[PDB]
């Protein structure tokens, strides 16, 4: 039970380190050719959706 | 490991009839106290509780330690201690078979002794036809000329003080 909790308890904090670690990591990389083709792929998608009835 | 388990009970009604009650009133502490280890006994049987060592291998991350707790619980195998003062018991054992055969002679003496009673109540004549000599005779408490005077006498007429 000593080491389910130890490992319970590491993994809790791993996961919790990897969250922000994430966060931060995806909201400090923002590019404007890669916004302008999601831009592009939203567009695509949206004439998908209206062809798609 | 072995001899006595939780099922073994000696017959407690015939050494209930056999004692003679509050002149042995320590067996009814003896019973609850032996009741009390009984108590004891039934807790904690021979094999432990069994543990799921593959959940605890699945959930750890480095199940290696689970393995080497394992491994050394399996090796760690203790059997049952000694016992230490059985030899005491023996010996007890043995003066108690030589209390009994003492007991067991001594009343044999006084069975033989009551059945030489009833056997000289059996050979007595009646009372109804029975000569006052003879009565003297049966009876050896008898009077003579050493003996206590009474106005009347009888078993107890002399100190009466």
């Amino acid at each position: 039970d000593y080491h389910l909790e130890t490992e319970r308890a590491q993994r809790q904090i791993k996961q919790k380190n990897m969250v922000d670690w994430i966060v931060r990591n995806v909201m400090k990389s923002i590019t404007p050719e890669q916004e302008r083709l999601m831009l592009s792929k939203c567009i695509s998608d949206l004439k998908a959706m209206s062809i798609k009835a | 490991a072995s001899k006595r388990i939780a099922r073994s009970s000696i017959d407690w009604a015939k050494m209930a009839e056999s004692v003679p009650e509050s002149q042995k009133a320590m067996y009814n502490q003896f019973k609850a106290k032996s009741d009390g280890y009984i108590r004891k006994a039934l807790s904690y049987p021979e094999q432990p509780s069994p543990i799921n060592w593959e959940h605890y291998r699945k959930s750890l991350t480095n199940p290696a330690m689970v393995d080497a707790f394992k491994k050394q619980y399996e090796a760690l195998k203790v059997p049952y201690p000694e016992d230490k003062v059985s030899s005491q018991i023996d010996a007890q054992e043995a003066e108690a078979k030589k209390e009994i055969t003492k007991f067991i002679q001594e009343s044999r003496g006084r069975i033989e002794n009551y059945k030489a009673e009833l056997g000289k109540l059996g050979q007595m004549i009646p009372f109804e036809h029975m000569t006052l000599e003879d009565f003297f005779e049966a009876f050896p408490e008898k009077v003579l000329n050493p003996d206590p005077p009474s106005p009347n006498v009888k078993k107890k007429p002399f100190k009466n003080n």
